[PDB]
RNA sequence: GUGGGAGAGGGUGGUGGAAUUCCCGGAGUAGCGGUGAAAUGCGCAGAUACCGGGAGGAACGCCGAUGGCGAAGGCAGCCACCUGGUCCACCCGUGACGCUGAGGCGCGAAAGCGUGGGGAGCAAACCGGAUUAGAUACCCGGGUAGUCCACGCCCUAAACGAUGCGCGCUAGGUCUCUGGGUCUCCUGGGGGCCGAAGCUAACGCGUUAAGCGCGCCGCCUGGGGAGUACGGCCGCAAGGC
């Protein structure tokens, strides 16, 4: 499916290297901590590839989760 | 002998069994039930039916501690995780929420041959 | 690594005339710089084989350039060797 | 020399004297490793995605800095020694990269 | 040479979270586990399920791809240092400095070997439970070497694209990674698919040739005997050539 929206389409301009912007980054993570694929993030290859690393940094800093409990269900 | 009244229901569902542990809000067990706790012995513990019974049992035992409401936590994939949840849903306990907590590795530990592929 | 200043330094130092970038003397100077630096690295890191391939290739290229020099102008060649301290 | 960003996450439970003491050792060790400070953002304490050393929150310092590269690892080694110092991450600076710009 | 770029290319030191196992503690009780069904096994010395704390080892989920890098073997958390290759633009410098390459040298998955560590999970051999006519197997419970690290050996393979390297030439279409430009388009480098001519025994290949050409290397010459015997060389051995 995945016809809801694309995470890039929501957002405005922003720094994909910025490991500290939590609210923007959170948009690229699923209900769990998992990094959304591109078919969701609607990013490009290079982009996605940068996103991933900066998310990983943010995770090490304690700003973003490595994983999360799934609610409802 | 407590009088707890609000708590957690942990459903642990594997392909061989279902174990429903019910605890106080701090996670300390009150009562627990399983496939084998009801009469079922062999493979039959892995049944959705066995799960329903174990759920209903743990919930009876737990209401005897005066419990009203619970938070459900589901760990594991297995036959009758959902049957357990549903038996809990109308057990005559209010299920305030359900959560899938199933632990999965970031790939640390080599599986038994059964689980590799 | 190798900063532009170190590089330019040896380029001017070995350049045949002003503006000389790719003459044999310069190329051999540059290559000698990189070789000394890389074998320095491989002094430690004896376990880095992938870089050693690099070294092999750089030495090979250098040796080819010198062969050509000594063919063409034995003077320029002798000078080069002495100045850089190679081949002996 | 090269330009890095230093991230330090500290104990949320520090009073004023403790915290400013820590910042003092931060500064002095930064200098002692030859790091000149170009910029600073102290974003205070903020929520965490997970507990860091039993604590639900943390105290974030950020420093843009220019220092010798051969010294970086050793600096961060020294930074980490402090007990109240929970997280340290030193990153080579990079020019921002935009999407939807 | 100058100025730009992408990358699990390599080495060293750091470091993060998930999970497994174990130890301590709390709370809890009659089972857990496991299979086709079971039994061995574990559990009242209190297991399983749950919460908290700790220790260690090993591997890095999502991103992740039909993707990228490397000569190959191969390379995947994050950070810093050290370091190899490579592509594009400018058309600036040298002026045939080139290609190939017996022997030599180096690298070379896994398993294996030596010394010394390490040892959570997995697990040859092995010890058991089942299954079976038997079951030196598949299935279940345990389990040593080993798998991990360092240093030194070993040199093999469905080491494969089963396709040697370099250069020139011979329709296009389409997807993709990565540069540049007057950015719908034009122009490079890489990875795929369909296909012109052409080739092929056929399957198929087809600007990533298995087409058309030139150079240089390696190899083949019916099947078995046999990768055996003998000799030599290498290896601590296993064994390799
Ligand atoms: N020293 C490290 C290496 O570890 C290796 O151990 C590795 C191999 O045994 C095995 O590699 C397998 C591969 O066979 C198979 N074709 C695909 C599989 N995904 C790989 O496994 C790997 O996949 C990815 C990338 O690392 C990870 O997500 C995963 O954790 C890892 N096990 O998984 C192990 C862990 O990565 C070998 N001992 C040797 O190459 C070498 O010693
Ligand atoms: N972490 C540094 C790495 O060390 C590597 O080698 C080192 C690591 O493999 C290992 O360091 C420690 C070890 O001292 C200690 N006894 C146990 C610890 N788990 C190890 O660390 C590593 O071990 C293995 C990697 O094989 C991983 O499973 C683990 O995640 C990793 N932390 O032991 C080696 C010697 O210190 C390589 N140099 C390179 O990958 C990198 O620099
Ligand atoms: N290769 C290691 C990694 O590569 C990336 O950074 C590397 C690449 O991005 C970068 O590539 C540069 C290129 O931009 C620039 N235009 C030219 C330069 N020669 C290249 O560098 C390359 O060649 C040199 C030899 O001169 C090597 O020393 C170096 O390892 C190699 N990457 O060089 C960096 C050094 O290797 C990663 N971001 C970083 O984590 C890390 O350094
Ligand atoms: N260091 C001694 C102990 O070794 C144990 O393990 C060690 C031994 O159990 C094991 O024995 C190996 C054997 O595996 C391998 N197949 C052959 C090897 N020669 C043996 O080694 C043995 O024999 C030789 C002489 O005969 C001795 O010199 C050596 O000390 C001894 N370990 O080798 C291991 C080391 O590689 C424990 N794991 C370790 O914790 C403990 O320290
Ligand atoms: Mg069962
Ligand atoms: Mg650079
Ligand atoms: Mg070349
Ligand atoms: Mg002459
Ligand atoms: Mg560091
Ligand atoms: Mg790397
Ligand atoms: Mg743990
Ligand atoms: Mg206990
Ligand atoms: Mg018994
Ligand atoms: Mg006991
Ligand atoms: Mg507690
Ligand atoms: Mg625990
Ligand atoms: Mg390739
Ligand atoms: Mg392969
Ligand atoms: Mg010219
Ligand atoms: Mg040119
Ligand atoms: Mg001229
Ligand atoms: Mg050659
Ligand atoms: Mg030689
Ligand atoms: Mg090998
Ligand atoms: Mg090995
Ligand atoms: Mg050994
Ligand atoms: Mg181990
Ligand atoms: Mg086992
Ligand atoms: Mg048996
Ligand atoms: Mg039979
Ligand atoms: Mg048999
Ligand atoms: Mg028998
Ligand atoms: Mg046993
Ligand atoms: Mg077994
Ligand atoms: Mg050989
Ligand atoms: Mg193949
Ligand atoms: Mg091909
Ligand atoms: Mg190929
Ligand atoms: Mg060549
Ligand atoms: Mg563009
Ligand atoms: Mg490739
Ligand atoms: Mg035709
Ligand atoms: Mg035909
Ligand atoms: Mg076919
Ligand atoms: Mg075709
Ligand atoms: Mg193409
Ligand atoms: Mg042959
Ligand atoms: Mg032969
Ligand atoms: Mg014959
Ligand atoms: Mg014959
Ligand atoms: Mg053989
Ligand atoms: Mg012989
Ligand atoms: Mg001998
Ligand atoms: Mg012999």
């Amino acid at each position: 499916p995945s016809r809801k929206a694309k995470v890039k389409a929501t957002l405005g301009e922003f720094d994909l290297r910025d490991y500290r912007n939590v609210e923007v980054l959170k948009r690229f993570l699923s209900e769990t901590g998992k990094i959304l694929p591109r078919r969701r993030t609607g990013l490009s290859a290079k982009e996605q590839r940068i996103l991933a690393k900066t998310i990983k940094r943010a995770r090490i800093l304690g700003l973003l989760p490595f994983t999360e409990k799934l609610v409802r269900k | 002998k407590r009088q707890v009244a609000s708590g957690r229901a942990y459903i642990h569902a594997s392909y061989n069994n279902t174990i429903v542990t019910i605890t106080d809000p701090d996670g300390n067990p009150i009562t627990w039930s399983s496939g084998g706790v009801i009469g079922y012995k062999g493979s039959r513990k892995g049944t959705p039916y066995a799960a329903q019974l174990a759920a209903l049992d743990a919930a009876k035992k737990a209401m005897a501690y005066g419990m009203q409401s619970v938070d459900v936590i589901v760990r594991g994939t297995g036959a009758g995780r959902e049957q357990a949840i549903r038996a809990l849903q109308a057990s005559g306990l209010q299920v305030k929420s359900i959560v899938d907590d199933t632990p999965v590795p970031h790939n640390g530990c080599r599986p038994k041959k059964k689980f590799r592929k | 690594p190798i900063t532009k200043e170190e590089k330019q330094k040896v380029i001017q130092e070995f350049a045949r005339f002003p503006g000389d970038t790719g003459s044999t003397e310069v190329q051999v100077a540059l290559l000698t710089l990189r070789i000394n630096r890389l074998s320095e690295h491989l002094k430690v890191h004896k376990k880095d084989h992938h870089s050693h391939r690099g070294l092999l290739m750089m030495v090979g290229q250098r040796r080819r350039l010198l062969r050509y020099l000594q063919r063409e102008d034995p003077e320029r060649y002798r000078a080069l060797i002495e100045k850089l301290g190679i081949r002996g | 020399m090269r330009r890095y960003e230093v991230n330090i996450v500290l104990n949320p439970n520090l009073d004023q004297s403790q915290l400013a003491l820590e910042k003092e050792i931060i500064q002095r060790a930064l200098e002692n490793y030859g790091a000149r400070v170009e910029k600073v953002e102290e974003l205070g304490l903020r929520r965490l995605a997970y507990p860091i050393a039993k604590d639900p929150q943390g105290y974030f310092l950020w420093y843009q800095v220019e220092m010798p590269e051969d010294r970086v690892n050793d600096l961060a080694r020294e930074l980490r020694i402090r007990d109240n110092v929970r997280r340290v991450m030193v990153v080579k600076s990079q020019e921002p990269f935009l999407a939807n710009a």
